């Protein structure tokens, strides 16, 4: 039984250990993403949350009629 | 804020040119050819400091 059905406890020791690292290395993931979110949240210097604003482009930098302007 | 900068009322004492609209309208070609530099050389001044009190000289 042991031989034709049953796996190894050696097999199921290095499995289980495999998963494990996988999904402690998913948890930390997952809490840095949490902690990435909040701080460009909070501070907005980042690639997130970059809501937009008027770009320069549309202005006109020639002589006007009126040159106080 | 800040205190505006404003000549005295010595700076701004000049003799004025005190003809009518139409002497100016029936000499203007002839003012617009004859005295070119100092008016170009005003509206530049005018135009690139963008403040009266920095031209009025």
């Amino acid at each position: 039984i042991a031989r034709t059905f049953f796996d190894a406890p050696e097999k199921n020791y290095e499995r289980t250990m495999a998963i494990l690292q996988i999904e402690s290395e998913k948890a930390e993931l997952r809490l840095k993403e949490l902690e990435v979110r909040r701080l460009m949240r909070a501070k907005g210097d980042g690639p997130w949350f970059q809501y937009p604003t008027i770009d320069k482009a549309l202005i006109d930098h020639s002589p006007k009629a009126t040159p106080d302007n | 804020p800040g205190i505006v900068e404003l000549p005295s009322l010595e700076d701004l004492k000049v003799q004025e040119v005190k003809v009518s609209s139409s002497v100016l309208k029936a000499a203007a070609h002839h003012y617009g050819a004859q005295c070119d530099k100092p008016n170009k050389e005003f509206m530049l001044c005018r135009w690139e400091e963008k403040d009266p009190r920095r031209c009025l000289e």
